[PDB]
């Protein structure tokens, strides 16, 4: 255990027997914040669940050496499931032959992709993200249809357009079930 | 559509056993929207497991489940007798919710013979029209049984149906009804009304007949 | 503590229509998504409807749609189901139950009720038919035929004799009719000395019959 000078950190880390190999370790911020961290006979990171101070986790389980494993992150009434690699982590969403692709980079770049199997060109479903809003455009037959803003509170939420794909209306919903997502992406 | 397949259909275990319970799915079940469910009959369900760890909050240390992916398990490491319930296993990730088949936990005791008894039909049921003759198994282990009618030594089907009871809460036992439902006029003309029964505990068949007077 | 009451089942025709409710109480009903679930007869478990927190949002399976349609009222703390141009195949016990993901952890269906059943028929109201089963160890039995809809209570001695008391689930007829057995095993010795009444209860048909058996 190991408190930092501002009193704001709680490393509770344990040695195995002597202080060289690391075998787990939690540092709690001030903000209800978590790191929780495990190790293997070397000494890498086997699995690294980080707490968001709004209680959403973002877990990773059997990290190989290489640098992959297994990704999920839990959200208030669903979850989302994907791998992690060296480059980025992914997480996927499929329904029907759309899938959508949610990453987020070793900098904390949060990037959100879709992609859409048909080849018919009225049904098939493309979007466009934008950094700097953090929503992604889907778009049907050329004209837009809904947005999908990924807040910072940790949450999709859905606007639909008009029939004309001019602009949204009525007011944005939040998703409470994967059900809900999948039913956006038909 | 994700369909789940229970086996086996029921499982026989003498309490302080332990029982494994395998829900197999059509595709690929996520970990995080798979659950158990225990019915007691003539009660509700209740939740017993979700995500395949958590014990929902009032559950025993003996249910345990696990597996990923396409097979998933749920075990009772130490049966005890309120848990011979039926149990399901559900998914709750994409509509529609499906639900296993069911798997029926018995109780396994020593196998008991029934005892067989044969009631004619009422006087007062004769005036309607219609006779009932019952050939009732009393208190038998296990439940699979075979029961025929033989009118003037013919086998009859078609006009016999057959209740059970549930397994017996004292002796976990099992009873058997059979009733021959026919006219008074196909009644009259008939005069030996047999029926053979069939068991694993019966060494030979056992026939209880009766002659209308 | 956290429970829910089911109301608004009966019998009724095919093609005809009810409002199930449900009551909920002990728990935030804005914060949960809410389900329906049937049960057949003998059967397993199906899942019906879902509706989310607000209500804007409503699933059901293909069976049922169009046909159904499941409401809640948050301020009144019910949720509701009404089922439209019922078939045969709708008779089933209907389960009001809590959705229970409505947080971080993952769970499954929290809370379930103690159900409605739902019957479906064209057959009317039937009373019972209640004939005696005249006989080291004796049996007597009650036989009640051609009654509908259930259930039946069946008691012997006005409860007192309980032991050895087997009464068998119902059976349908080809006629649509419910008929079930109660037994009794009793030694063989009790005959003449003990007298033996049989107690149906048809609740539906408010019939009330006592039957005495002799082994004649
Ligand atoms: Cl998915
Ligand atoms: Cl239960
Ligand atoms: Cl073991
Ligand atoms: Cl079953
Ligand atoms: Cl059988
Ligand atoms: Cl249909
Ligand atoms: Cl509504
Ligand atoms: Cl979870």
């Amino acid at each position: 255990l190991t408190i930092s000078d501002d009193l704001g950190q709680t490393t509770l880390e344990v040695f195995k027997e002597d202080g060289k190999t690391l075998v787990s370790k939690k540092v709690t911020s001030k903000d209800k914040s978590s790191t929780e961290e495990k190790f293997n006979e070397k000494g890498e990171v086997s699995e690294k669940i980080i707490t968001r101070a709004d209680g959403t986790r973002l877990e990773y389980t059997g990290i190989k050496s290489d640098g992959s494993g297994k990704a999920k992150e839990v959200l208030k009434g669903y979850v989302l499931e994907g791998t992690l690699t060296a480059e980025k982590t992914t997480l996927v969403v499929k329904e029907g032959t759309v899938t959508l692709s949610k990453n987020i980079s070793k900098s904390g770049e949060v990037s959100v992709e879709l992609n859409d199997t048909d080849s018919s060109a009225a049904t098939k479903k493309t979007a466009a993200w934008n950094s700097g809003t953090s929503t992604l455009t889907i778009t049907v037959n050329s004209k837009k249809t809904k947005d999908l803003v990924f807040t910072k509170e940790n949450t999709i939420t859905v606007q639909q357009y008009d029939s004309n794909g001019t602009k949204l209306e009525g007011s944005a919903v939040e998703i409470t079930k994967l059900d809900e997502i999948k039913n956006a992406l038909k | 559509e994700i369909v789940l397949t229970q086996s086996p259909g029921t499982l026989s275990l003498s309490p302080g056993e332990r029982a494994t319970l395998s829900c197999r799915a059509s595709q690929s079940v996520s970990s995080s929207y798979l659950a158990w469910y225990q019915q007691k009959p003539g009660q509700a369900p209740r939740l017993l497991i979700s995500d395949t760890s958590s014990r929902a909050t009032g559950i025993p240390d003996r249910f345990s489940g696990s597996g990923s992916g396409t097979d998933f398990t749920l075990t009772i490491s130490r049966l005890e007798p309120e848990d011979f319930a039926v149990y399901y296993c559900q998914q709750y990730g994409s509509s529609p919710y499906t639900f296993g088949q069911g798997t029926k936990l018995e109780i396994k005791r020593t196998v008991a013979a029934p005892s067989v008894f044969i009631f004619p039909p009422s006087d007062e049921q004769l005036k309607s029209g219609t006779a009932s003759v019952v050939c009732l198994l009393n208190n038998f282990y296990p439940r699979e049984a075979k029961v025929q009618w033989k009118v003037d030594n013919a086998l009859q089907s078609g006009n016999s149906q057959e209740s059970v009871t549930e397994q017996d809460s004292k002796d976990s036992t099992y009873s058997l009804s059979s009733t021959l439902t026919l006219s008074k006029a196909d009644y009259e003309k008939h005069k030996v009304y047999a029926c053979e029964v069939t068991h694993q505990g019966l060494s030979s068949p056992v026939t209880k007949s009766f002659n209308r007077g | 503590e956290v429970q829910l009451v089911e109301s608004g089942g009966g019998l009724v025709q095919p093609g005809g229509s009810l409002r199930l409710s449900c009551a909920a109480s002990g728990f935030t009903f804005r914060n949960y998504w809410m389900d329906w679930v049937r049960q057949a007869p003998g059967k397993g478990l199906e899942w019906v409807a879902n509706i989310k927190q607000d209500g804007s949002v409503k699933y059901y399976v293909d069976s049922v749609e169009g046909r159904f349609t499941i409401s809640r009222d948050n301020a009144k703390n019910s949720l509701f189901l009404q089922m439209n141009s019922l078939r045969a195949e709708d008779t089933a016990v209907y389960y009001c139950a809590r959705d229970g993901y409505s947080g971080y952890d993952s769970v499954g269906f929290d809370i379930w009720g103690q159900g409605t059943m739902v019957t479906v028929s064209s057959a009317s109201t039937k009373g019972p038919s209640v004939f005696p089963l005249a006989p080291g160890t004796a049996a007597l039995g009650c036989l009640v035929k051609d009654y509908f809809p259930e259930p039946v209570t069946v008691s012997w001695n006005s409860g007192a004799l309980t032991s050895g008391v087997h009464t068998f689930p119902a059976v349908l007829q080809s006629s649509g009719l419910y008929s079930l057995s109660s037994v009794v095993t009793v030694p063989s010795s009790s005959l003449g000395t003990q007298t033996y009444i049989c107690n149906v209860n048809h609740k539906p048909s408010n019939t009330k019959v006592d039957k005495r058996v002799e082994p004649k």
